[PDB]
């Protein structure tokens, strides 16, 4: 069977994956629930095999699959992006890691709470992170080397994340996008841009306090 | 003051007497540059009985390479002219490209008094085959909304825009053309993309009336109506509400429809209606307005491939081809408009430029000895050198013709030149693998709003400390002005050679300029490019433009859709 | 230059790992920063040079790396784990994953004021995904193998944890509490839970207002 990936209607934990699939052109099958299907899969959640219900799920040929953190390894690694090295795919976790609680940061509490009270104390520690990956990046073009990667990806997610957050979160360093760009360089993942599948927004949850609403 | 007979009239006694108003001319330039020292060391001194062959055979021809460096030196800090006349008002960059590098051509104040009388000519052979209403307007897709100050604090400009911004403009087109859909304000604002869409919708406000549709070529009427086809019910909605879009942010646009809407509801569904009825969007033209005699532009040598979609907007409209001209000067014009498009041949004007011709035949190619225009052999393909009063003598352009036939005396002409390519080495360089990719990365940001890049180009500004960057795009709608600043930032670290990119770093070059031209420009200077007097194929774009290059320099500081500096660094 | 592991004395991030490193039976040196110790934790990290800054921190005589859910995959794959194999990498970090939910979940909950009402419901929620970890787990002793992985203690952090907060939310499950009893079992990791080195509380750091404090 061919690859059947399944999410919210939303970019969410799921564009570093939907992304990462373009980039390495793998062609790729999407169901995903509208403003209500989300319920209906109830029934379906005992009754696909799937060893824990949840979304993303992954049916292949070879396997059943769920959550970002597993299907980014699998899909990488079969196409020989997951990691070389002891080091190194310890280093993309720790990216990763980067990425990640920033971006999970931004989403404890971005459809919770006053996002905005929240957002002075989280802005006020954000300086140092988003520094480390700035200084790391001069000699290279991304923060591995010289084909673009997948912990670019969900980083992808990330940058437009704190500037939709924040517009001028980015004032002082200037390289990172630019770098974006070069990422989002790639002739493919551009046209699927172009494309119908784009999905601008929300990045998070539907009803979300912050990044929520079905228009901006 | 136009008569329909009499401009003809001046045109037909021409053409019979083409060889003595010829050589009239020849020595009308002759009489009239002279003075250069370019002109002397060549050895030309004036007058005399001996004025035809003895000039080809001792005055010399001329190529891009060697032309570069006199203007070069007009348009840097000091305007010093040695080749051409007078210090020109505006330098006009010639298509094809000076081994590798950009080519130069002054513009002098007869082609814009050639413009008036060509034309003149032009529509008034069309009006005896196409009869029109002296109190119609038009549709024409022209503008002359940039302008741009040299190094040397002087003006330069594209051909086109040079005559529109003229003082002279407004009484040398009152009697003789149809009225523009927009407002000349719009013509010149600084928006022609936004232009672009209000001076279409000024034309459905006046369906009625329209005699003409008008670009130069096919296929900006064709990206035209693709636009139309995208945003028609932009267009309707915008009607109904009698409210201008927020897409639209430029001063000078929003306030002349603000005067010009009124809820009109009805009107949006007339053409919703009668729209969205349409198969497949083949010829929409006529429909949108009932009374316009024809679409009008040129559709030979490159634009062959772009007659089947004018076409195809065309449908069972007969098709004018625009005549041929340029900023070099004008050459020939179209005075049987009945003939459609494919055996279409333009008439070469006798008083404004000797012409003679390089051969080509007897292998590949030809040092054959020239002869003289309609002293020329019927059916066989030459390439033209052209001797005129735009500082241009025994200019090669690179480029051969055919002759169709004879309007009386002077020749009609084929031009199948789709490629006249021959190169060498550019030190601008930053070659086009570099350049394509450089565009083509910061491209996917507009994309994310189904919007993609029509075209591009780069500067060398020598006026700034230091010299530097500055960048053309043409896309296909509007957006909002900071996805394009970090655009600038890719295309800031895209262009990778180590001289280059170590300066751009540390900004020992300055910190890369966008600003978004609007849409229509690039396609507006193919406009002039394919016009080019002699075999009309010449529109290879150079992508990076010296100081030295120049349709592209009047177009980069004014029209701006946004102009930013580098959101890097 | 034996290798560091650099933490706090909190379970938190680090409590999978200490056991962990005595399962490979490898050497290992231990740097203690206390609650006190906070004016170390701004004078410690670009000292010694880290490019992405974070506790807990770990470096083998060749390695510099941090982030938790990182250094857990770094330690597998010392130990040979990697290689690849899909299924389990993605299904050893779903059913990490399901638990990072749960880890990440309750230190979500750890920095909140309120804490028992977050986590009733934390525990209302519990039972989903442990049944989802009960239902791979009766074939066989523990839950994907014979002889202790990684994702063990992970999970019985978790289940040990949440034990402590509800004394009875593991009472329904049977087969978790042999799973409980089966590492508690094995010679290295009972032997060593009466040690110096055994870490039981707190949960997050001190500050939380529970699992956080002083006694268990
Ligand atoms: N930490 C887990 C949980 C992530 C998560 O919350 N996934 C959502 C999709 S955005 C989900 O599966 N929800 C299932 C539901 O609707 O109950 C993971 O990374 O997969
Ligand atoms: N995802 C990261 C976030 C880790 C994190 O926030 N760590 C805390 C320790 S629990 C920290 O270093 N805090 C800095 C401090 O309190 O000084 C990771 O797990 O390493
Ligand atoms: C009267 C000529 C004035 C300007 C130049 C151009 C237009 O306005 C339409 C085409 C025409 C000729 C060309 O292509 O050189």
């Amino acid at each position: 069977m061919s690859p059947i990936l399944g999410y919210w209607k939303i970019k969410g934990l799921v564009q570093p994956t939907r992304l990462l699939l373009e980039y390495l052109e793998e062609k790729y099958e999407e169901h995903l629930y509208e403003r209500d299907e989300g319920d209906k899969w109830r029934n379906k959640k005992f009754e696909l095999g799937l060893e824990f219900p949840n979304l993303p799920y992954y049916i292949d040929g070879d396997v059943k699959l769920t959550q970002s953190m597993a299907i980014i390894r699998y899909i990488a690694d079969k196409h020989n992006m997951l990691g070389g090295c002891p080091k190194e795919r310890a280093e993309i976790s720790m990216l990763e890691g980067a990425v990640l609680d920033i971006r999970y940061g931004v989403s404890r509490i971005a459809y919770s709470k006053d996002f905005e009270t929240l957002k002075v104390d989280f802005l006020s520690k954000l300086p140092e992170m988003l520094k480390m990956f700035e200084d790391r990046l001069c000699h290279k073009t991304y923060l591995n080397g010289d084909h673009v990667t997948h912990p670019d990806f969900m980083l992808y997610d990330a940058l437009d994340v704190v500037l939709y957050m924040d517009p001028m979160c980015l004032d002082a360093f200037p390289k990172l996008v630019c770098f974006k760009k070069r990422i989002e360089a790639i002739p493919q993942i551009d046209k699927y841009l172009k494309s119908s599948k784009y999905i601008a927004w929300p990045l998070q949850g539907w009803q979300a306090t912050f990044g929520g609403g079905d228009h901006p | 003051t136009f008569d329909m007979n009499r401009v003809i009239d001046e045109f037909d006694e021409m053409t019979r007497n083409a060889h003595q108003v010829q050589k009239q001319t020849l020595k009308e330039i002759l009489l009239k540059n002279q003075s250069a020292i370019y002109l002397q060391n060549c050895g030309l001194n004036g007058n005399a009985t001996d004025p035809e062959e003895a000039f080809k055979s001792m005055v010399p021809l001329v190529t891009d390479v060697e032309l570069e460096p006199y203007i070069k030196r007009m348009v840097d800090g000091d305007t010093s002219p040695i080749l051409t006349g007078h210090p020109v008002p505006a330098i006009s960059l010639s298509s094809g490209t000076s081994q590798g590098r950009p080519k130069f051509i002054p513009f002098t104040d007869e082609l814009m008094e050639n413009t008036l009388q060509l034309f003149r000519t032009a529509f008034a052979f069309r009006n005896r085959d196409f009869p029109i209403d002296d109190n119609g307007k038009a549709l024409q897709f022209i503008f002359s909304s940039k302008q741009y100050i040299s190094t040397g604090g002087v003006p330069v400009g594209t051909a086109t825009t040079n005559v529109y911004r003229n003082p002279n403009f407004k009484a040398g087109m009152k009697s003789i053309t149809s009225p523009s859909c927009s407002p000349d304000e719009v013509i010149f604002s600084p928006d022609v993309h936004q232009a672009l869409y209000c001076h279409l919708l000024s034309g459905i406000l006046f369906r009625d009336q329209v005699q003409y549709v008008f670009a130069v070529f096919a296929h900006g009427l064709v990206h035209a109506f693709r636009t139309f086809e995208q945003v028609w019910e932009e267009i309707v909605t915008d009607i109904k509400d009698g409210v201008l879009s927020n897409r639209i942010t430029v001063p000078s646009v929003r306030t002349a429809m603000s005067k010009l809407l009124t809820p009109n509801p009805e009107l949006a569904e007339t053409i919703r209606t009668k729209c969205m009825s349409l198969s497949n969007w083949y010829g929409l033209i006529p429909a949108l307005f009932p009374n316009a005699k024809y679409v009008y532009g040129i559709m030979t040598g490159s634009m062959e491939p772009y007659v089947p979609k004018l076409r195809h907007y065309a449908g069972d409209l007969p098709l004018v081809s625009h005549d041929y001209g340029s900023s070099e000067g004008w050459i020939a014009a179209n005075v049987t408009p009945r003939l459609s498009p494919e055996e279409a041949t333009f008439a070469v004007i006798p008083n404004l430029g000797y012409f003679e011709f390089l051969p080509v035949s007897e292998t590949g190619e030809g040092e054959e000895k020239p002869v003289g225009l309609t002293q020329v052999k019927i059916g066989e393909e030459y390439e033209v050198v052209i001797t005129n009063y735009a500082g241009l003598y025994r200019y090669r352009l690179g480029d051969v013709v055919k002759v169709i036939g004879f309007y009386n005396n002077t020749p009609q002409l084929k031009f199948i030149c789709r490629r006249n390519l021959i190169l060498s080495i550019n030190i601008d360089k930053n070659t086009e693998r570099d350049l394509q990719l450089s565009v083509e990365s910061a491209a996917k940001r507009l994309s994310e709003e189904k919007i993609e890049v029509i075209d591009f180009s780069s500067y060398i500004d020598v006026s700034t400390d230091p010299g530097h960057y500055a960048i053309f795009w043409e896309i296909s709608g509007e957006t909002n002005e900071d996805v394009l600043q970090d655009c600038c930032n890719c295309l800031d670290r895209a262009f990778i050679d180590a001289g280059y990119v170590s300066s751009r770093k540390c900004k020992t070059i300055g910190a890369l300029e966008l600003r978004v031209v609007a849409k229509g420009t690039f396609r507006k200077i193919q406009e002039h490019f394919l016009g080019l007097g002699s075999s009309a194929g010449q529109f290879k774009m150079p992508r990076c433009v010296k100081p030295s290059n120049a349709k592209v320099l009047q177009i980069l500081c004014e029209n701006v859709v946004s102009s930013y500096f580098s959101t890097a660094f």
